[PDB]
RNA sequence: AAGCUUGAGUCUCGUAGAGGGGGGUAGAAUUCCAGGUGUAGCGGUGAAAUGCGUAGAGAUCUGGAGGAAUACCGGUGGCGAAGGCGGCCCCCUGGACGAAGACUGACGCUCAGGUGCGAAAGCGUGGGGAGCAAACAGGAUUAGAUACCCUGGUAGUCCACGCCGUAAACGAUGUCGACUUGGAGGUUGUGCCCUUGAGGCGUGGCUUCCGGAGCUAACGCGUUAAGUCGACCGCCUGGGGAGUACGGCCGCAAGGUUAAAACUCAAAUGAAUUGACGGGGGCCCGCACAAGCGGUGGAGCAUGUGGUUUAAUUCGAUGCAAC
């Protein structure tokens, strides 16, 4: 998420929408789920729960 | 709501720019079907377009590089 | 495979006694009419009517006297795995009387009774209460 | 003996597909090699140390070299007999599914033996080797730590043609064929009606969840049945001994497969129920912690116990809730 600052802008202004923009992204989750290697069945698994869970 | 169903097209093609860039984020990574509302082949079809673009260098694999 | 046609119609049967049909259609066989006509004569059905020329059907009737179906057990004895035989005094009484036996005799398919009142055994194919 | 189409097939247009096999290639990222800038630490954990780094590491920019896997799309998405299969593109090719129709006329089903496919790991020669990582080493941790944790690190993981032939190969549901109130959907098509607009009519194939009848030991399954029938097989007959021995057959080997007996036990389980318990989750509460105030424990003294002792040290009280 490249980011410019763009004039008549405040800094924590930029920053929040750096952030925003992260979030979006979902760097930091990705980097989360690649920390340590899964086992492909144990993602199935997880895959599944998550798929219980959004039937409510 | 799926535009390329409202459209009426046998095959979406990596030579419209314009329409690719809309289903793609601004770091370079494709926006689900479930966020834009399209259909499975279609989406798929996409997708294939948007590979075929990075390929060929006309829409970035990343933003950074 | 559809291997057994007779046992697959007594089934559709079982089907509609149990989910309240009014008819029941199913592939139609000249043996098949007969068994029809036979269960009809006992007093199990309303009427049975076979239309088809290169598809035959054959439509069932079905009572539900009182609240309840009145065909209320049916089950092949002889199979297409194990065929029953059974001699003329051998035929079985089913339910004590209250109740009755299809049998393939070699004088008109028909029930255990009335094969035993004419003197002729002969396969015992199902047993319907 | 003679025939039929609905079963089962083949032909016309299509339909999508991580269906295979073979060949190319793309990106990022890691590693390493080389160089440039740079300086005091880097890396790691719960905290540390081993490690790496005053030789200039990490950091970081450029140039490469490679090996592997394909982020995002990606979804109880799809396809396959299963095992499985996901970057992209081509070649070869299997199959499925469908729509109108045309034709063959039972060509059907299952399958003992038999044959083929069969994740992983392993084995075999030859490659290839970036990461990861058994083993292995060091550090920790630890009462000990052959572990969990860190730093490293060989085989292996990757291909080539073979062997192996096992997995909780699991929908723990053989395979096929038939029938029985439903819904929410999703997925994949397709044909009409003025598509009068994404849409409408219905109406066929495919998969997911809830659940009626029913069923079951219940849990639950539930038009993809574990329901109502039929076929056909395969297998079980208390647990252990033991899926082991011995023998055969297969295997390069590992082992696999078939498959006991003696002896032994009165259970072995399965579901569910009340409990209790959890170093499970949620809630709340107590001077429970925290925040505080003084103690005891160290000393002497009083007292009570125990222990030893005495001729006898009456007896009882023993976590809190005996002292
Ligand atoms: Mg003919
Ligand atoms: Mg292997
Ligand atoms: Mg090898
Ligand atoms: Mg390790
Ligand atoms: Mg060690
Ligand atoms: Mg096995
Ligand atoms: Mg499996
Ligand atoms: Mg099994
Ligand atoms: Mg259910
Ligand atoms: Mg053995
Ligand atoms: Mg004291």
């Amino acid at each position: 998420p490249v980011i410019k600052v763009r004039e008549n802008e405040p800094f924590d202004v930029a920053l929040r929408r750096f952030k925003r923009s992260c979030e979006k992204a979902g760097v930091l989750a990705e980097v989360r789920r690649r920390e340590f290697y899964e086992k492909p069945t144990t993602e199935r698994k997880r895959a599944k729960a998550s798929a219980v869970k959004r039937h409510a | 709501f799926c535009r390329f169903t409202e459209e009426g097209v046998q095959e979406i093609d990596y030579k419209d720019i314009a329409t690719l860039k809309n289903y793609i984020t601004e770091s370079g990574k494709i926006v689900p079907s479930r966020i834009t509302g399209t259909r499975a082949k279609y989406q798929r079809q996409l997708a294939r377009a948007i590979k075929r673009a990075r390929y060929l260098s006309l829409l970035p694999y990343t933003d950074r590089h | 495979s559809m291997q057994d046609p007779i046992a697959d119609m007594l089934t559709r049967i079982r089907n509609g006694q149990a989910a309240n049909k009014a008819a029941v259609t199913m592939p139609s066989s000249k043996l098949k009419v007969a068994i029809a006509n036979v269960l009809k004569e006992e007093g199990f059905i309303e009427d049975f009517k076979v239309e088809g020329d290169t598809k035959p059907e054959l439509e069932l009737t079905l009572k539900y006297f009182q609240g309840k179906a009145v065909v209320e057990s049916i089950q092949r004895v002889s199979r297409p795995g194990l065929r029953i035989y059974k001699r003329k005094d051998e035929l079985p009484k089913v339910m004590a009387g209250l109740g009755i036996a299809v049998v393939s005799t070699s004088k008109g398919v028909m029930t255990d009774r009335a094969a035993r009142q004419a003197g002729l055994g002969g396969e015992i194919i199902c047993y319907v209460a």
